[PDB]
């Protein structure tokens, strides 16, 4: 039918197919996730807190592994690109979730943040991508609320006719104006997001410090719920 | 034996045979079409699926001799050696069908209830190792009544095919395995994992409420069908055989449940009626598979 | 001032009439017609993908 | 690269012995290895073969269930088991390297070898011509071959092997596959033929060109060699 | 003193018009159609863990190397289906692969913006890197041989760099896009080569000088790949308003546009026939199309994907047409 030879290569293929299954097996058990943000946000302090905390010039993409009870994530981020972002973002249409990463204490650099984070809401090819939004540099924003000097009502016109929703969850005990700021705050990134979900992808929300130690687990919480809705909608039951 | 009669055997089982062959027959070969496509996305339900429909497609192949049977008063003239083939068919089959129910629940809830975790669990590869696994075990259990006598002539115009009025001796312990290892533990297993798909589901963010009230609908109607399809016939089927190991000389309470014994075995089919629709007519992308299938021809 | 440099030398080139490029194609295209196995197809003896 | 290899001495009949070659210099798992040996004063004969992943072994007529072939990856050694050893078996013994893909180029590379003395049907045949010939520097030369059954195969491949072994040294491989020369061997050498008949050509002749040459097929288990032709 | 810029813009556009007199419609209407092309598929390779998007012929048209996300090259045997290496990146966002023509050497890149060299002849039994060539400021989205010591890159930055790999430098720098390079297609006699870019043109450069030789524009939006024309004389691109076209070098002028009002997808692909009858393109609804060069009118569809297209590829001596997928499958088709 066929000489030694070709047998010879057949017996070749085989093996090398043993070895795709075995590294099928490594990537099909972890996770991979996108770090995006600009650069007042804090996003550098994050990634390397979360490094020490577990476990080349123009280069262009950078690497972070980390471990939660036993399962393994890849945290991704970009650094020698340009401004422009409609073309290197196709790459990224089956990774987990979008970790997003906003300042909270600038009150100038904001709206930029909201128009990006509307810009990445609305891709035509991140469509069924999560987004986990951490609203970083908590504290600035209290001494900046507490000394007086900088209001928010003379950026932010509607401010004035707003009050906290009933179901706000203020719990170390602070000051109850620093509450209304953050929940403002939260309020427009979340009304851009319900604009048109249409119940395909959901975003997560977080207030943080970039110092304390305990992202990790918000992150594998809200993975988990990604990945739980994503089997709902497989296996048949809605 | 003793003489046993059904006024209404001859009308019920017939008709309910020639509905369930017309209507199941296209619905099983449309499942499985779907099942397959959903195979070749590398996806571990679907080899389930596959399964599910041979099983009920080869119990729908054998029927027609059996609404031969029925229409002539409890006799079949076929010849020996047909009764076993068609008759060790006709029962082991509804035993596939819930033990891949049972299947298809425990993965579901290992891909609901416990995501992030059991990867080497959901395989092709571990998906046909069960198949194979629980197509021998059922059909080496179900294997007792091949070596024994499957034809009995009556002294009442009668000519059974795998039973006798009164039951043997054998058949006693047989029945009770069947009404206990055959039945209850699949469907307390299924129960049991669609409750923790819920609360699974009930913990959960990004679901709206009405979704998960569509989600508790769908998992208790299966739980409902497959009781209210395979509940009478084991509860007679139990009665029977606790009696007959109290005193196998009474003989009065065969007479009064001939006829209800009959239909509830005649009930059964409606089963393999309804899986075809529950697994796949009332997903949107089972549905929309098929019709592209039908548009094709 | 570079891109005004480069405009000028992009302009004083030597251009031919589209109908002669027209009918260089078509020549071309008529040219190697029978050494094209996808539009005319192989007999099924002589392609290895039999 | 480089194949150390050793074991062997005078042994008494009916004994056993166990030989061993060391590899480094290369990746030694993806490698098929054979064993090659030859008689104190006749031509090459092989012995056995374990290919990469310890799936496929085979054995000559000779040796069918004397001997035994085996391998050690992470080690990086490679063995041959003999028992009940008749005195036919004094040779010497050759660790060879091969692989298989599209392209490749078996045999490449032959070990020095280890001395090994013992004191006191339906397979391709492979014919040599007159084994001598007269030669002055400067000339040409038209060593030739022949065979039985025809090598070529119906993918359009022919397989047919070239060898060359100076006075002093283990094998080097020149022609693979009946028209390509292999890496390091001058321009000067080139090979053709025509399904039976086969020819070696060689141009201008230097100082460091007198040897035997060997021929081998590659069609089908067992491999079988020939005489060989020597040059003076 | 831009004026100077726009008059003489307005001055080459004007000296462009003349010489259009006849379009490429009415000389070709005089000439009989292809029909209908019907391309079965013969072989699928499988293998690969994530999408596909690059692959390229060996010039023996008989191997092929192709690239994945999950950090992977496997070089096929086309007729056999067989595997003969697979090579393990040390990134895992690959965006390009080539295969050069003497069939020594391979090569990738992606958005680690390094170009990396690798040698398939080595004494050893493996596949080790032989360089790694750095200086871009931005991902490589295309590279191309010229010869084993001479290859030819673009990137996310502007420029396209000509690299010499026994020293690893830069001997000359193409500058003068304004968007990202997407794509890159060498002439059959390697003195030129056209590059296609986001900010909607295309140009043509030489490469001994190192100076940008001419410019066409059109397209309305991004364009995405690019492909010589057998002759040496034309190219072809694609572009994401669903659109092809075809320029000629010395007319400096646009001669057909192929669209259809079904489609309203981008291209991804471009490739040409052994002889210029037929332009296949690649689509992102699924499917691929098969146009003919001197009519515009579609001849045939090779339907077989459940993902967009993302490469094509024609082999030398013309036999066979491969494409490959986001579904993670080649198909070779015939």
């Amino acid at each position: 039918t066929l000489s030694a030879e070709d047998k010879a290569a057949v017996e070749r293929s085989k093996m090398i197919e043993k070895q795709l299954q075995k590294d099928k097996q490594v990537y099909r058990a972890t996770h991979r996730l996108l770090l995006l943000g600009a650069d007042n946000s804090g996003k550098s302090t994050i990634v390397k807190q979360m490094r020490i905390y577990h476990v080349v010039k123009t280069s262009g993409i950078f690497e972070t592994k980390f471990q939660v009870d036993k399962v393994n994530f890849h945290m991704f981020d970009v650094g020698a690109q340009r401004d422009e972002r409609r073309k290197w973002i196709q790459c990224f249409n089956d990774v987990t979730a979008i970790i997003f990463v906003v300042d909270s204490s600038d009150y100038n650099r904001l709206q930029e943040a909201l128009n990006d984070f509307k810009s990445i809401w609305n891709n035509r090819w991140l469509r069924t991508i999560s987004v986990i939004l951490f609203l970083n540099k908590q504290d600035l924003l209290a001494e900046k609320v507490l000394a007086g000097k900088s209001k928010i009502e003379d950026y932010f016109p509607e401010f004035a006719r707003y009050t906290t929703p009933e179901d706000a969850t203020p719990e170390p005990g602070e000051d109850p104006r620093v509450t209304r700021a953050k929940y403002f705050i939260r309020d427009e990134f979340l009304r851009i997001s319900t604009a048109s979900g249409d119940g395909r992808h959901y975003c997560y929300p977080h207030f943080t410090c970039s110092v304390d130690t305990e992202n990790a687990r918000r992150i594998f919480n809200d993975c988990r719920d990604i990945i739980q809705r994503m089997h709902l909608r497989q296996y048949e039951l809605l | 034996g003793c003489h046993v009669d059904s006024r209404v055997d001859h009308l019920f089982p017939p008709s309910l045979y020639i509905f369930v062959i017309g209507v199941g027959l296209p619905t099983n070969c449309l499942a499985l079409w779907a099942a397959y496509r959903q195979v070749q996305q590398r996806n571990e339900l679907g080899v389930y699926l596959m399964n599910l429909s041979i099983a009920d497609l080869l119990y729908i192949c054998t029927l027609p001799l059996w609404v031969d049977y029925f229409l002539h008063h409890d006799n079949w003239i076929h010849g020996p050696g047909s009764c076993k083939l068609f008759g060790f068919i006709f029962y082991t089959n509804i035993y596939i069908s819930i033990a891949f129910l049972c299947c298809i629940s425990v993965d579901r809830y290992l891909a609901v209830a416990h995501p992030l975790r059991f990867a080497r669990l959901r395989r092709v590869k571990t998906a046909v190792a069960v198949s194979s696994v629980v197509w021998a075990t059922e059909l080496g259990a179900n294997s007792a009544p091949l070596f024994h006598d499957e034809l009995f002539r009556d002294r009442y115009n009668h000519t059974f095919c795998f039973e006798k009025f009164p039951m043997e001796g054998w058949v006693a312990w047989m029945n009770l395995y069947r009404v206990f290892v055959g039945f209850l533990f699949p469907w307390a297993l299924m129960l049991l994992s669609y409750r923790g798909i819920l609360r699974a589901v009930r913990g959960s963010v990004s679901t709206e409420r009405q979704e998960k009230a569509k989600i508790k609908r769908l998992a208790l109607s299966l739980i409902a069908i497959v009781l209210v399809c395979f509940a009478p016939y084991h509860v007679l089927l139990l009665s029977r055989s606790a009696i007959y190991l109290g005193r196998p000389w009474d003989c009065g309470f065969e007479e009064r449940v001939f006829s209800a014994y009959h239909s509830s075995l005649a009930f059964t089919s409606l089963n393999c009626v309804a899986d075809p629709i529950l697994y796949c007519l009332v997903n949107e992308g089972a549905r929309s598979d098929v019709a592209k299938a039908l548009h094709n021809l | 001032r570079k891109l005004v440099e480069q405009l000028k030398m992009e302009a004083n080139i030597d251009r031919i009439k589209v109908s002669k490029a027209a009918a260089d194609l078509m020549a071309y295209c008529e040219a190697h017609a029978k050494e094209d196995p996808l539009l005319t197809p192989v007999p099924a003896s002589e392609n290895p993908f039999r | 690269v480089q194949l150390v290899e050793s074991g062997g001495g005078l042994v008494q009949p009916g004994g056993s012995r166990k030989l061993s070659c060391s590899a480094s210099g290369f990746a030694f798992s993806s490698f098929g290895m054979h064993w090659v040996r030859q008689a104190p004063e006749k031509g090459l004969e092989w012995v056995a073969y374990i290919s990469s992943g310890s799936g496929t072994i085979y054995y000559a007529d000779t040796v069918k269930g004397r001997f035994t072939i085996s391998r050690d990856d992470p080690k990086n050694t490679l063995f041959l088991q003999m028992t009940s050893l008749r005195s036919e078996d004094t040779a010497m013994y050759y660790c060879v390297r091969s692989i298989y893909y599209y392209g490749s180029s078996p045999f490449d590379f032959w070990g020095q070898g280890t001395t090994l003395t013992v004191s006191a049907s339906a397979d391709i045949v492979m014919t040599q011509a007159t084994s001598s010939v007269p030669v002055t520097p400067g000339e040409s030369v038209s060593i030739s071959c022949r065979s039985s059954k025809s090598l070529l195969h119906s993918n359009g491949n022919t397989y047919l092997y070239w060898f060359l072994q100076r006075p002093g040294q283990s094998p080097q491989l020149l022609i693979y596959r009946m028209s390509n020369l292999a890496s390091g061997v001058p321009d000067r050498f080139s090979g053709s033929g025509s399904g039976t008949a086969f020819t070696l050509t060689i141009s201008r002749l230097e100082a460091e060109d007198v040897g035997v040459y060997y021929c081998m097929q590659h069609l089908e288990y067992p491999l079988t060699f020939g005489a060989g032709t020597k040059l003076e | 003193l831009r004026q100077e810029a726009e008059q003489l813009k307005n001055q080459i556009r004007d000296a462009r018009k003349a010489c259009a007199d006849a379009t490429l419609s009415q000389i070709t209407n005089n000439i009989d159609p292809v029909g209908r092309i019907q391309m079965r598929t013969r072989r699928t390779l499988r293998g690969h863990l994530a999408k596909i998007y690059a692959m390229h012929w060996g010039t023996d048209s008989r191997l092929l190397v192709s690239a994945s996300q999950d950090g992977k090259l496997i070089i096929w045997d086309s007729y056999t289906t067989n595997k003969v290496h697979a090579i393990p990146l040390r990134s895992s966002w690959v965006m390009t692969c080539a295969y050069a023509p003497s069939g020594n050497y391979v090569a990738c890149g992606g958005l680690d913006n390094i170009c990396s060299i690798y040698n398939l002849k080595t004494r050893e039994g493996n596949v080790r890197v032989s360089r790694e060539l750095a200086g871009h400021t931005g991902y490589l989205s295309c590279c191309r041989f010229l010869d084993d010591n001479q290859i030819v890159t673009s990137s996310g930055d502007t420029t396209c760099a000509l690299w010499d790999i026994e020293t690893g430098q830069q001997t000359t720098t193409f500058t003068g896009h304004t968007g990202d390079v997407m794509s890159l297609s060498l002439a059959p006699d390697t003195r030129l080569f056209v590059s296609g870019a986001c900010d909607a043109s295309a140009k043509l450069w030489d490469v001994r000088e190192g100076m940008c030789r001419q410019t066409f524009t059109g397209h309305e939006s991004d364009i995405n790949a690019i492909c010589f024309f057998p002759n040496g004389n034309a190219f072809a691109t694609g572009s994401d308003d669903a659109t092809c076209r075809l320029f000629d070098l010395r007319a400096d002028q646009e001669l057909m546009t192929y669209s259809h009002d079904n489609i309203i997808c981008g291209i991804t692909s471009v490739s040409f026939s052994k002889s210029g009858r037929l332009l296949l393109a690649g689509y992102d609804d699924f499917n691929c199309n098969v146009w003919d060069a001197l009519k515009a009118d579609r001849a045939g569809v090779l339907a077989g994907h459940d993902n967009r297209v993302s490469c094509l590829g024609v082999t030398d001596d013309g036999m066979a047409v491969a494409t490959g997928s986001w579904d993670s499958f080649l198909k070779i088709w015939n």
